[PDB]
């Protein structure tokens, strides 16, 4: 929304598109690209405590479990 | 001719294993039937859904999914021949790959499939025959790639019997 | 990458077992190069050399001969490469069956050449790829007669496969 200043707010500039997560937050498998604070951590797929089947499938399996592929959400019991 | 231990060791583990994973395919494998290569399916497969594109991650999560819990369900009372287990498998196999569209899905990523597909392969395990043969089935492009593919490591591994074998 | 203990033991049978008789060919087996089949050859053709007529007979019986000699004397420098195993072993089996005349022996047990060819064992060893090669260039009936009855076989024991395989 422009302002009165003859300037766009907020600045394109400022603005810059980042590439999204997959669709696939929920679905058990644990995606790197998902598994980050902008989409529910993958929706829980790469916390053991917080996945329904209560066990992590990395997506591909080649991802290490303790990496980018491992449990990134701070409020899962496995943080604490 | 299943031995009855083996049957009940593989109906607790298709109750004990969920739908996704290789867990249901994995206590598949090692049976008296020797359809092999189920945990190597779900093994390579789940490797290279990385490589197929957001089409074919999504046909073949579903086709996982379909396979699992359709094989789990339907194992009911069929009676202990391995013949009747190796047609249903297939059966169940070409039943989930047409309702999730293994076609086209395999005609957007011709070039990954023929790098997964292995003459050894192939030669084998059945399941990867009755992918192969629907994938013949599945576009002219699609078809005239996998037989260049499956031309090449057959000559590879086979030499003049490969050629002799494919007379025309 | 043959097994120096096992060139070892070999040529301890070459050196002991007399070339008439399969036991020579029968501790060939087992060898690193898994180039199998040669007990295999030796018992089928030797089960079956009573059903081989008098000409028959006396093929199999120069090409046995033929073999163990030919085997024993130039099993000397050949490189420790399996594939160079596999090649000279397939000249020793083109020279002998060549100059002992098995075309003709093929013409006159037409039956009995089809009755020994098994898809399975044709599928597993390097040699009855190499004898059913030479029988397809062994006679215009006999090759037709092979290639019919390596049909059945293959469509038997392969289903689609075989239609898959055999485009023409
Ligand atoms: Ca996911």
């Amino acid at each position: 929304v422009c302002t009165a200043g003859l300037k766009w707010y907020p600045h394109p500039a400022l603005i810059h598109c980042v590439k999204g997560c997959e669709p696939f937050m929920g679905d058990n498998y644990c995606d790197a690209i998902n598994n980050r604070a902008f989409c529910n951590y993958d929706g829980g797929d790469c916390c053991t405590s917080t996945v329904k089947t209560k066990k992590v499938t990395p997506f591909p399996m080649s991802c290490d479990l303790q990496g980018d592929c491992a449990c990134r959400d701070p409020q899962a019991q496995e943080h604490s | 001719r299943l031995s009855l231990q083996n049957t009940a060791e593989i109906q607790h583990c298709l109750v004990n294993a969920g739908d996704v994973g290789c867990g249901v395919f994995e206590c598949f494998e090692n049976n008296s039937c020797e359809i092999r290569g189920l945990h190597g399916i779900c093994m390579t497969f789940l490797h290279n859904a990385g490589k197929f594109d957001a089409q074919g991650k999504s046909f073949i999560k579903d086709a996982l999914k379909c396979k699992a819990h359709a094989l789990r369900h339907r194992f009911g009372c069929i009676s202990r021949k391995c013949p009747a287990i190796r047609e249903m498998v297939s059966q169940l196999q070409r039943e989930c790959y047409l309702k999730h569209d293994l076609c086209a899905a395999a005609q957007e990523n011709t070039r990954v499939i023929v790098e997964m597909i292995h003459f050894k392969d192939l030669l084998l395990h059945e399941p990867y025959v009755d992918l192969v043969n629907l994938l013949l089935t599945c576009g002219e492009e699609v078809k005239e790639a996998i037989t260049h593919s499956v031309q090449v490591q057959c000559e590879q591994n086979w030499g003049s019997l490969c050629s002799i074998l494919s007379f025309c």
